[PDB]
RNA sequence: CAGCUUGUUGGUGGGGUGACGGCCUACCAAGGCGACGACGGGUAGCCGGCCUGAGAGGGUGUCCGGCCACACUGGGACUGA
RNA sequence: AGAAGCACCGGCCAACUACGUGCCAGCAGCCGCGGUAAUACGUAGGGUGCGAGCGUUGUCCGGAAUUACUGGGCGUAAAGAGCUCGUAGGUGGUUUGUCGCGUUGUUCGUGAAAUCUCACGGCUUAACUGUGAGCGUGCGGGCGAUACGGGCAGACUAGAGU
RNA sequence: CUGGGCAGUAACUGACGCUGAGGAGCGAAAGCGUGGGGAGCGAACAGGAUUAGAUACCCUGGUAGUCCACGCCGUAAACG
RNA sequence: UCGAAGGUGGGAUCGGCGAUUGGGACGAAGUCGUAACAAGGUAGCCGUACCGGAAGGUGCGGCUGGAUC
């Protein structure tokens, strides 16, 4: 509307909000997983899901996500880390990529077969 | 300026985007020999070697004098 | 009162809504070079000068199809006084993929849209009449 | 002999004294796929009650697409109380490319070359409502040659 | 890659026979799964899925090799699905499926892939050769008097040639009169809801 | 980021350059740039090109090609077309 | 005879049964499933799609007409400064003559190559590559027009003011 | 003492018009500074009453303020 | 003469930590009240001033986005 003040004054995109903060630049960034605990989700959700303090090569703190059944993480541990969203904890954006550096493949994986981290067989 | 004037200069160019016809003024320092030159004073101007460090145009001739 | 053109052309489409069957406005050429183009096309018919108090003013009759069905479909400005518009010949505007005509403003007078394609000469293409 | 499909399914809800109550309306494009489509929003109690009511308002609400080859004439853009789709003429061998209401109105109606668009609400019956106005203000090159006179000034490549 | 699976289970998922030949029917209908006796709803996207699917296995095209098919005919000036149809007909495979050199396109496809084909005398080993206006087809002269082509030798009468198309006798030659019309023969699927599937 | 500039703007006489030129020098005037954004801060090699988008447009400058800038950091001269 | 695997199967979107489990294990892009008959969890079978590749992550474009020239709105959903004056700026009544700056036409020079497209030619085909023409939206120069905007010179009263 | 508007004649000039970034002026009530004034009302405050509580609604009082002079403040559901 | 580097000095600008402290968002099934939605029990909002554990109350002026004869 009113092209001379369109001309004044141009158009400007919408502001952008980045989502890789953490990772700065990485698809994968290697952490160091300290303190593995165990949270609760959002109210509707009742459940115990596994998390941990993971600090990046980019020497930033997050809680990331562990898929799978179970794992065999620990105190400061050599993971990979990617992104991803719970949905149901307040603030956990990132998750471990089981079957990495330190963290096994989810045992008794048979369908999907790469998520969690599994073999086929041998 | 002691043998220069300075002659303001206006073009039209269209809007890249919008289409609409604008005007913008610019401003460049004539060489003048012998300075007789007031406010006003229309005054066609072709461009010359670097005479000077901001001076890259010449008087011709004074048409349509001040009023 | 700004772009007599586009007062012109608002006139007869609140005309042809309200199923006037006469118009009145101030004379000018262009708007008689207007009038002869829509007659030429057939949206309009006869059109006339008649001297008025001050000036001329222009007349223009409209028609009507069997039932109360009007010829003219819609006006719509072009070059506005904010923007110009200006077209070239390879680059004419299409008008209702052809159903239309647009007012093209050349060296040769005011043309329409497959006339002046014909002639191979562009210019502002004053307002879509379709 | 008639070619129909449904395009939004929903139930609806009045509160009684007692507890609620629960009806189906269902909006059926009705036509036999040449040149005839018919609209019916249609409401009943049951789903089949509902989409009979439609296809019966369909075939009464009939009306007539001027076509010029399997496509469109001129481009139009038309606009219901909220819907927003324009239509295009296309190539012959280009199919039609259109939404869910506008793709099933077409392919009732029998046009096989359009380029359609949705700018306005998403609401199915909106949607319907403006795809039929915009075939309703679509006009025949021998009506406005009727219209203005000297039937020439006019390109019909395709003819036919 | 190649699919080298059951046929009639692909079929039986496409509800309709594209193949023929000896193993036509499976003397049964048509429920491809465990569940595929129950009746599901017929989505917009499914039958233009089916469609694409139906072509792809009939002319035993892979999917990148379909999308350059149909990208190269929406390109092409004119019509799209025609153009596509007339690109996937002139594969080596169809040409001598439509000339009767071999029972069906899996044939056509060992035999030419195996190399028993010399088109301007030249040794090819690729279905994925396009014919062309005044091209010849011969066959190898030391792959002659062999049984894969012996059985068909003396019963390649019974299926019809197509109108572009012409076969020689004893000796047999194919040549390319022009391009085809698979809009005139031999088209058992609509081009234009393939044309619809690929611009989503 | 609302006031920036003093060889800075111009002129004169010399010097200097392959070459015009405050490029340098001695003297004279007070001028020159700025809301069409100077001055300041952040970021960045530019383009032909590449990706997406029906298009307009949005993103990008990697293969390759053209140019520019740099050679541990900072500064300088010579040889030589 | 020496050679296939991969992901998904609740809506978006193509793909359902059973077993174990019972807000726990768990999955997930949204909204939603799991608290004792889960097509949504792990598993088995079945199906879908692709393929020596298939899924996840990272970023950009599109859907988004949710920065709208194309292609948005501002009574009540977000949106008219509390009002007025006025600087720059944008915009402007009728008519005559001149210029031809904008406008437009032709011509010439330029707009490197590859790469983008048409048409062909060669690697058994394609990828890859060669050739002819488009592209290079533009710019500079000459030669045509004043229909509209504009510069100048005038005129009129309708606008406006007295 | 002074502003504006409307009507009429067309008496006069002759596009001198519209909007207006910034900028400037005006701008309810409440409030601030200086001096004056203060009948009535009336925040704050006090007592009584209601209530489990009543820092309120009700009653009895009562200070600034409401008023004038010159300044300041420039805010309202300043809304059609 | 100029001239890199270095020293001395007052400033300019951008960050990190900081005893202590203010407000905000979310959590559970806590404590104290019922301010708004009905005339919500004293109609609701807008600007300002003052007061009180808190929501809020009171005064001044305005609106109906309430009603009344
Ligand atoms: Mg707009
Ligand atoms: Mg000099
Ligand atoms: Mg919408
Ligand atoms: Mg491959
Ligand atoms: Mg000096
Ligand atoms: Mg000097
Ligand atoms: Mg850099
Ligand atoms: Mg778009
Ligand atoms: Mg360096
Ligand atoms: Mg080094
Ligand atoms: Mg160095
Ligand atoms: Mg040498
Ligand atoms: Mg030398
Ligand atoms: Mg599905
Ligand atoms: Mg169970
Ligand atoms: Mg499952
Ligand atoms: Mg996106
Ligand atoms: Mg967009
Ligand atoms: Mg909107
Ligand atoms: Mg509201
Ligand atoms: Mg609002
Ligand atoms: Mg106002
Ligand atoms: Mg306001
Ligand atoms: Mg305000
Ligand atoms: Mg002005
Ligand atoms: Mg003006
Ligand atoms: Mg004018
Ligand atoms: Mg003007
Ligand atoms: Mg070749
Ligand atoms: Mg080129
Ligand atoms: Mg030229
Ligand atoms: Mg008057
Ligand atoms: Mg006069
Ligand atoms: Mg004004
Ligand atoms: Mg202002
Ligand atoms: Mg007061
Ligand atoms: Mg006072
Ligand atoms: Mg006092
Ligand atoms: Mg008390
Ligand atoms: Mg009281
Ligand atoms: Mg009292
Ligand atoms: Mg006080
Ligand atoms: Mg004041
Ligand atoms: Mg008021
Ligand atoms: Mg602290
Ligand atoms: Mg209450
Ligand atoms: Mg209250
Ligand atoms: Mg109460
Ligand atoms: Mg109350
Ligand atoms: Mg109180
Ligand atoms: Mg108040
Ligand atoms: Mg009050």
């Amino acid at each position: 509307p009113t092209i001379q003040q369109l001309v004044r004054k141009g158009r400007r995109d919408k502001i952008s909000k980045v989502k890789t903060a953490a990772l700065k630049g990485s698809p994968q960034r290697r952490g160091v997983c300290t303190r593995v605990y165990t949270t609760t989700p959002k109210k509707p959700n009742s459940a115990l899901r596994k998390v941990a303090r993971v600090k990046l090569t980019s020497q930033v703190e997050v809680t990331a996500y562990i898929p799978g059944e179970g794992h065999n993480l620990q105190e400061h541990s050599m993971v990979l880390v990617r992104g991803g969203r719970v949905k149901d904890l307040p603030g956990v954006r990132y998750k471990i990529i089981r079957g990495s550096l330190d963290t096994q493949g989810v045992k008794n994986r048979k369908q999907a077969r790469s998520r969690y981290g599994a073999k086929k067989e041998k | 300026m002691q043998k220069t004037i300075v002659v303001e200069l206006e073009d039209r160019m269209r809007h890249p985007l919008y289409g609409k016809i604008i005007r913008t003024t610019k401003k460049v320092k004539a060489h003048d020999e012998d300075s007789v030159a007031g406010i006003g004073d229309r005054v066609s101007l072709m461009e010359t070697r670097p005479l000077s460090a901001t001076k890259r145009w010449r008087l011709v001739e004074i048409l349509e004098k001040a009023k | 009162m700004t772009d007599p053109i586009a007062d012109f052309l608002t006139r007869l489409r609140n005309a042809n809504s309200a199923y006037h069957d006469e118009v009145s406005l101030p004379h000018s050429k262009l708007k008689a070079n207007i009038a002869q183009i829509l007659k030429n096309e057939g949206y309009i018919s006869d059109f006339r000068t008649e001297d008025a108090r001050v000036g001329k003013s222009l007349v223009i009759q409209l028609k009507y199809g069997p039932s109360r069905e009007r010829s003219i479909a819609g006006l719509r400005r072009v070059s506005k006084p904010g923007l110009r518009v200006y077209a070239k010949s390879t680059n004419l505007p299409r008008v209702l993929g052809g159903l239309g005509v647009a007012i093209i403003s050349t060296s040769s007078g005011l043309l329409t849209d497959r006339q002046a394609a014909r002639q191979g000469v562009g210019g502002e293409v004053l307002a879509y009449v379709w | 002999n008639y070619l129909e499909r449904v395009v939004a399914i929903n139930r609806v809800s009045k509160v009684v004294k007692g507890g609620r109550r629960f009806s189906f309306t269902a909006l059926v494009i009705v036509g036999d796929g040449n040149g005839m489509v018919g609209v019916g929003y249609g409401k009943a109690k049951e789903v089949p009650a509902a989409i009979a009511k439609g296809v019966e308002e369909a075939r009464k609400s009939f009306f007539r697409v001027p076509l010029i080859g399997g496509t469109i004439t001129h481009p139009v853009q038309g606009e219901a109380a909220a819907g927003v789709v324009l239509l295009r003429p296309a190539s012959p061998g280009t199919g039609v490319i259109a939404g869910g209401a506008a793709r099933a109105v077409l392919e009732c109606a029998g046009v096989h070359d359009i380029l359609a668009k949705s700018l306005g609400s998403d609401n199915a019956i909106n949607v319907v409502h403006a795809t039929v106005a915009a075939l309703k203000l679509l006009q025949r090159p021998e009506e406005v040659a009727a219209r203005r006179g000297l039937p020439i000034e006019d390109v019909a490549p395709a003819g036919m | 890659a190649r699919y080298t699976g059951p046929v009639t289970r692909k079929s039986r998922r496409l509800r309709t026979d594209l193949v023929g030949g000896d193993q036509a029917f499976e003397k049964r209908p048509y429920p491809p799964g465990q569940h595929g006796r129950a009746r599901i709803k017929e989505s917009e996207y499914l039958l233009q899925l089916q469609e694409k699917q139906k072509a792809r296995f009939t002319y035993g095209v892979m999917e990148k090799q379909f999308r350059r098919y149909y990208e190269e005919a929406v390109r092409q000036p004119g019509k799209t699905g025609e153009e596509l149809l007339k690109i996937l007909e002139s594969r080596l495979d169809n040409v001598i499926y439509r000339a009767g050199l071999a029972r069906t396109r899996r044939m056509a496809r060992q035999l030419v892939s195996h190399g028993h084909f010399n088109v301007n005398g030249v040794h090819v080993n690729v279905p994925s050769y396009r014919v062309s206006q005044y091209d010849i087809v011969d066959v190898r002269d030391k792959s002659l008097n062999t049984v894969p082509f012996q059985i068909a030798r003396e019963t390649a009468g019974e299926r019809p040639i197509p109108s572009w198309l012409q076969v020689v006798g004893e000796r047999q030659r194919v040549l390319i009169h022009q391009l085809p019309e698979r809009a005139q023969i031999d088209v058992p699927l609509t081009e234009q809801l393939i044309v619809e599937y690929y611009s989503k």
